[PDB]
Formats: C-alpha cells, sequence, structure tokens
DNA sequence: CGATCGATCGATCGATCGATCGATCGATCGATCGATCGATCG
DNA sequence: CGATCGATCGATCGATCGATCGATCGATCGATCGATCGATCG
C-alpha cells in the first residue's frame, strides 16, 4: 500500500522467537489444554511425573490459545497505532 | 406498524430531476395475503403475481422484431404494466432463481436491458 | 526396620476421521420457435 | 396475382441428470490422570 518509487522490516523468523517467548510468559497466550496451577500436592506430583507432549514438540509447532480476543484488542489498542487498522479482520 | 409502512408505500417518496418496496415475513396464518389483495384493488392498474404463476418473461416484456416492418415491438409485462403503480408478489421466496435474478436491475435501476439475437435495448419498469 | 522414586497398566477426555445420506448449484440434451424461401394449388 | 404446407439451421428456454457439499452414526487412537508396584537407601 506504500507506492514504489521510480529509480518496513519483516523481522527474521529467528529474532521473532524472543518476542514469542516474551508473550508466552506474560500470559497473553496459553498452551492448548494448560491446566496451569494444580490444586493440591498429589495433583502436582502426578503432573510432574507425567511429560506433556506440548513441552516436547518443537518451538515452532506448539499449539496455543488466546486470552485477549481481537474485539478486546480493538477496544483497548489506541487508534493512533499503525497496526490498529488490522484489529479488524 | 404494518399499516403505516404499507400506507407509506402508497404515498411513496419523491422523484427528482422514489419507490418503496416492502417484504412481509411471518407465519403462514397472519393477514399477509389480505393486505396485498387490498393494495392492488386500491391502487390504479396494480398487477397480482405469484411465484410459479409468472416467468422470467412474465415480469419482463417480450421484446421482438416485426416480421414485415422490422421495427422493435413489445408485448407488455407485469413490471411494465404497473409502471408507476404497485406490483403484488406472493410466494416471493418460491420465485425461480432466474426470475429472481432479474429483480436486481429492476429494483435499483428501474430498467430491463435485454441482449439477444438481433435485439439490443433497455426498457423502463 | 521403613521412606523415596522411577517405571507400568488401566481407564477416560477429546480431537479426529470414515461411511452414508439427502440437499444445492450447475452442465447440458431435448423441445420449441422463427425467418426466408420453395412447391402445389387456385 | 395470391393462399397454403415443408424442409432447414440458428437461437432460446427448460428440465433432467449429475457434480458438489454439509450433516450424522460408528470408531479410535492421541493425550492425560491416577492407581499399582517393583526398586533404592536412611
Ligand atoms: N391480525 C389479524 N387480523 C385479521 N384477521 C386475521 C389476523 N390474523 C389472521 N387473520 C385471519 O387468518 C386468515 C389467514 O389468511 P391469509 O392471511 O389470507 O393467508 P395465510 O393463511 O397464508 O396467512 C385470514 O382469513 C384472516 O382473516
Amino acid at each position: 500500500r506504500i507506492p514504489t518509487v521510480a529509480p518496513i522490516k519483516l523481522w527474521l523468523k529467528k529474532d521473532v522467537k524472543n518476542v514469542w517467548e516474551n508473550l508466552v510468559q506474560l500470559d497473553f497466550f496459553t498452551e492448548k489444554s494448560a491446566v496451569g496451577l494444580r490444586d493440591n500436592a498429589t495433583a502436582a506430583f502426578y503432573a510432574s511425573n507425567y511429560q506433556f507432549q506440548g513441552t516436547m514438540i518443537p518451538f515452532d509447532l506448539r499449539s496455543y490459545q488466546m486470552q485477549i480476543i481481537l474485539q478486546e484488542l480493538r477496544r483497548i489498542i489506541p487508534k493512533s497505532n499503525m497496526y490498529y487498522s488490522w484489529t479488524q479482520l | 406498524d404494518v399499516k403505516k409502512g404499507i400506507l407509506l408505500q402508497l404515498f411513496g417518496g419523491t422523484n427528482k430531476t422514489g419507490d418503496i418496496n416492502i417484504l412481509l415475513c411471518g407465519d403462514p396464518s397472519t393477514s399477509k395475503s389480505q393486505i396485498l389483495q387490498y393494495v392492488h384493488k386500491i391502487t390504479p392498474r396494480g398487477v397480482y403475481t405469484s411465484g410459479k404463476g409468472s416467468s422470467a418473461v412474465g415480469l419482463t416484456a417480450y421484446i421482438t422484431r416485426d416480421v414485415d416492418t422490422k421495427q422493435l415491438v413489445l408485448e407488455s409485462g407485469a413490471l411494465v404494466l404497473s409502471d408507476g403503480g404497485v406490483c403484488c408478489i406472493d410466494e416471493f421466496d418460491k420465485m425461480s432463481d432466474s426470475t429472481r435474478s432479474v429483480l436486481h436491475e429492476v429494483m435499483e435501476q428501474q430498467t430491463i436491458s435485454i441482449a439477444k439475437a438481433g435485439i439490443i435495448t433497455t426498457l423502463n419498469a
């Protein structure tokens, strides 16, 4: 949509890994069926004994679900933001 | 509310240098048919039409070319007879897709353009 | 003498798929129309 | 000089079969949770 002139960076897939790690920790994302904090010690024992597939599959293919739906983003995100126009489908 | 809008249909808008169309959706026992019967019997030269009772050339006038004078002639149609009036269509859902298709130009541009062998012209409806 | 741990099995949630069916959009073979002219007749 | 059937080929419509698609019944293994238990050492 920016016209070409007669004679914005796409960040590398490796650099985006840090951004993904940041967002996964700040709980904007969540693993597909993440139970999260278990209720009691016995449940924590059975959880730590088991090995979830989501922790074994590669960083690029872990399934996630979203906590802030796009509508909430359009409510919150300022319209002065460059990427705001994409808060709609 | 049904009374007002259908009355507002008879009043109409204001054409300038205007028609209002209404659809009735409801269970098949509530006063739908009776009002449409009244409208075409209270408006000048209204036409009563149904889904299977009409065709694509039912609302559209059959334009043909004369066999001796070779001029263009028209044999009238439901949407041509009721020019300036009100056309009542029952079972508007059950209208054939081909018949339903030609409504778009009629409802928005009030014209019927036909392009067939030897005939290229547009009408007003 | 018992307290800690790493492995195994049964059971269950669920995410998914194959077999089957009737319903929706469309290609297209068949019926009809039409336009000029020709052959028979008055 | 005019009126009545005939054959042909393009053009149009339409109806019929078919291609395409969303849905449910039957199944099942991927993922996980908990119980079982054999093994290890304070
Ligand atoms: N609100 C109403 N006022 C008067 N008559 C009504 C009303 N609702 C239903 N009816 C009666 O129910 C019948 C429905 O017939 P009609 O509306 O013509 O076709 P349909 O049965 O398809 O709706 C009419 O004969 C009408 O007298």
